[PDB]
This record gives C-alpha cells, structure tokens and sequence, in this order.
C-alpha cells in the first residue's frame, strides 16, 4: 500500500 | 527470512508536449505486484501478481488516488527542479523515487527508506533513523530545510514503521505459496573447448528465488578470479532468475575445478565438479 | 548523468531445435530510461515483442526486459538491437544458446 501524503520538493 | 516491500516512481519531462511519462511499480522482494503507466489507457494502478488481485474495489480505488497523486507531485518537482538547477526548458529531465520498508526474521520492523534521484543522481534521502535527511546538494539542501520545517521526516516514519510493514505482512500471507518459498537454483555445467589445449567450464544456476546468490569457483580447494567470467544475475521472465559463471583451465585438468552456489534456497552450498 | 546500458541476449529455457521457448533482452545499468531495444530474428524486427515495466537499481539506473515467444532452429539467427542516447549507433548483440 502507498504512502498517503507526497511531499514537493 | 527478512522481507520488504519497495516502490520506485519514474517521471520524466516532456518539454516538446503534453505531461512528464510516469511510471510506478510496486514490489514485494524480487515479486512485482502492482503498476501503473501513465502512458495505460486505464489510468489506474494494476495488478501483476495474483495473490494481489484479492483486494477489493476499495483497494484498487485508493492505490490509484494515491498513485496519481504522486505523479502530479513528480510534475511539480520536474519545475521545481528545473528552476533550482537554473536548466532550460527545452530538455527532458528525471526524477526517481524509491521508498518502503523491510521486516527481520522476527517479521518485525527492520528499516525503513525514502530517497530521491533528479536526472540519476542522489538528490535527496531519508537517512535510516528516519529522523535525518541526506541532501546531495544546495538545490537538494533547500528541499531538505524545507521538509524539515513541514516535519515530512515524522510524517513517513510513521508510515514506514507502521502502515508499510502491516502491509507488507498482509501481502506475505495472501501470496505465501510464492512469496514465503524459496526456489533453489538448478544447476549444471557445460564444457566448450576453445582451443586444442584449453576448455571453457561454464557453471549454471537458472529458475532460483530470490535473485540473491552467490557463484564462485575454486582451483585444487581453493578460490580463483583470474581467467574467470561471471554474469549479472538476470530474469527468467516467468519471475525466477538466472546467472552462470565461467572459467578457462587447460584441457584435461577440469577436474581440479569446482564451482560454488550459495543461496537461500539451499540448505548448504553445492559444488560441481565436471564429469 | 548519463550511464550506458548494459545488455544480455537469452532465452529463457534451454535452447533446443524446434522446441518452443521464449527470447529475451536484458538492458541494465542505463541512464536515462528512453531506450528503443528490438529482438531480431535474421536480421529483422520482431513485431510481437513486450517488455517489463521500467524499473531501476539501488544506483538509480534503469532496467527492462524484452521479451517474445520463439521457436529456436539451426539456421535462424537471433540478436537484440540497443539504441540509446549514449551510443553513437545501434548496438548489436546475437543471441549464443551457451551464455
């Protein structure tokens, strides 16, 4: 399962 | 028998039209399970195991939401990058991405990783107390300070220890006939002879699981490189792997050759010794 | 950066003469992922060929295998055609039954 928030760069 | 899950994310840029191509791909030790191609006409992740294909509806719909969203976060990091790197927008970039976690022998949490490439290169990683970031670079250093002001670092910690290894234990058990077994490698030898005075012994390990093994060859008991040649371990296609070693000796003494196979699979190394 | 991909032609079974098997093209090592890699069967395209979803290594570097159902004989002749941005010209690789 992947991870729920992306943060940019 | 530690385990882990890993995801990697490729997105590259497109400057003559359209969206960066985005690529994900999700997998459980050497098995992929999971996909997604920006490039697909579903526009969804999708299943490459079938142990994965359990999952309901739920399941699916989520991965996808998440999986878009991270492609639309690549897109954003291409221009972020862009600009850091004061690069012209006429070139294609990349950026990778590359995070999960892995579980001992006690299938309790071991480690945990979150790192990040633009155009092949360390940009970025979580380091492994998952507290600390690893910045290549002052465009990389200016991501790191941002990231540590937002807490990013505790925000994956948390799932790296917790959600990532739930999961990967859940996937161990659905897919156990494949996942928790381990295919040792077969194995042989052939012999081509070169010359009127020299043979090639050629030591063979095809269909093992995992990738992981070791080939070594030893002359009269005793290791030897030279005059030696060993290939990278590469896929069968059907999801096991293959590797060969290969060493030249004088024609009629091949048997003070032998050839060593370490791997999980095998209760003790083998050795073969040419007829 | 840009890493130059390393190649390996096989097949995926034992080859033996009139026995179906499969033919594959390992690229590894390259960087960046664009890459155009073609099976040939005497010297021309195979049009029903696949390949992984792309993938890469602990260093970043990418890697794809191409792929496709094949029936290996005496005389027909296979190899795998690599173009890459870091390759002056195609590259060519045949396909040996013993590596």
């Amino acid at each position: 399962s992947l991870y729920n928030t992306v943060a940019t760069l | 028998g530690s385990h882990s899950m890993r995801y990697f994310f490729t997105s590259v840029s497109r400057p003559g039209r359209g969206e960066p191509r985005f690529i994900a791909v999700g997998y459980v030790d050497d098995t992929q399970f999971v996909r997604f191609d920006s490039d697909a006409a579903s526009q969804r992740m999708e299943p490459r195991a079938p142990w994965i294909e359990q999952e309901g509806p739920e399941y699916w719909d989520g991965e996808t939401r998440k999986v878009k969203a991270h492609s639309q976060t690549h897109r954003v990091d291409l221009g972020t990058l862009r600009g850091y790197y004061n690069q012209s927008e006429a070139g294609s970039h990349t950026v990778q991405r590359m995070y999960g976690c892995d579980v001992g022998s006690d299938w309790r949490f071991l480690r945990g990783y979150h790192q990040y490439a633009y155009d092949g290169k360390d940009y970025i990683a979580l380091k492994e107390d998952l507290r600390s970031w690893t910045a290549a670079d002052m465009a990389a250093q200016t991501t790191k300070h941002k990231w540590e002001a937002a807490h990013v670092a505790e925000q994956l910690r948390a799932y790296l220890e917790g959600t990532c290894v739930e999961w990967l234990r859940r996937y161990l058990e659905n897919g156990k006939e494949t996942l928790q077994r381990t295919d040792a490698p077969k194995t042989h030898m052939t012999h081509h002879a070169v010359s009127d005075h020299e043979a090639t012994l050629r030591c063979w390990a095809l269909s093992f699981y995992p990738a992981e093994i070791t080939l070594t060859w030893q002359r009269d008991g005793e290791d030897q490189t030279q005059d030696t040649e060993l290939v990278e371990t590469r896929p069968a296609g059907d999801g096991t792997f293959q590797k060969w070693a290969a060493v030249v000796v004088p024609s009629g003494q091949e048997q003070r050759y032998t050839c060593h196979v370490q791997h999980e699979g095998l209760p003790k190394p083998l050795t073969l010794r040419w007829e | 950066i840009q890493r130059t991909p390393k190649i390996q032609v096989y097949s995926r079974h034992p080859a033996e003469n009139g026995k179906s098997n499969f033919l594959n093209c390992y690229v590894s090592g390259f960087h960046p992922s664009d890459i155009e890699v073609d099976l040939l069967k005497n010297g021309e395209r195979i049009e029903k060929v696949e390949h992984s979803d792309l993938s890469f290594s602990k260093d970043w570097s990418f890697y794809l295998l191409y792929y496709t159902e094949f029936t290996p004989t005496e005389k027909d002749e296979y190899a795998c055609r690599v173009n890459h941005v870091t390759l002056s010209q195609p590259k060519i690789v045949k396909w040996d039954r013993d590596m």
